[PDB]
């Protein structure tokens, strides 16, 4: 199972 | 190739993983031309999903709202007329559960200022 999504992962 | 009924499928298949959210969110921005229909069916499938996946839908929102901005203000624009409902909806049905992850998503939203101050409010008080 892959790592869980993190809302911050998008590039800011 | 965009098709509403395919989106409903991908949505049905959306898992919580960092990969699932991030490449479904890429598919949607490929079709930024279809932003209005995309959001309207997200809003419908969101409200149909069980409570353990409602959060995950809001995390799809996040990754498309945030990454669509290098491409144009389509999904940003489409989602605001919806998010006050989606949040307030997911606030409830979190009846016997935790609204800390929703209150953080609002905070990483006013922090990065993905939306604007008066709209981060109303998003906060929708719950």
């Amino acid at each position: 199972t892959s790592p869980s999504y993190s809302p911050t992962s998008p590039s800011y | 190739s965009f098709s509403e009924s395919a989106l409903e499928k991908k949505l049905s298949e959306l898992s919580n993983s960092q990969h699932s959210v991030q490449t479904l969110s890429l598919w949607l921005i490929h079709h930024r031309k279809h932003a209005g229909p995309i959001v309207s069916v997200w809003h419908r499938e969101l409200r149909k999903a069980k409570s353990n996946r409602k959060l995950t839908f809001l995390y799809l929102a996040n990754d498309v709202i945030q990454n669509s901005k290098r491409k144009g203000p389509e999904f940003t624009r489409e989602f605001e007329s919806v998010l006050v409902d989606a949040f307030s909806h997911v606030a409830r049905e979190a009846d016997e559960g935790c609204k800390k992850p929703l209150e953080r998503l609002l905070n990483i939203w006013q922090e990065r200022s993905v939306y604007g101050g008066e709209f981060i409010q109303q998003l906060k008080l929708s719950m």
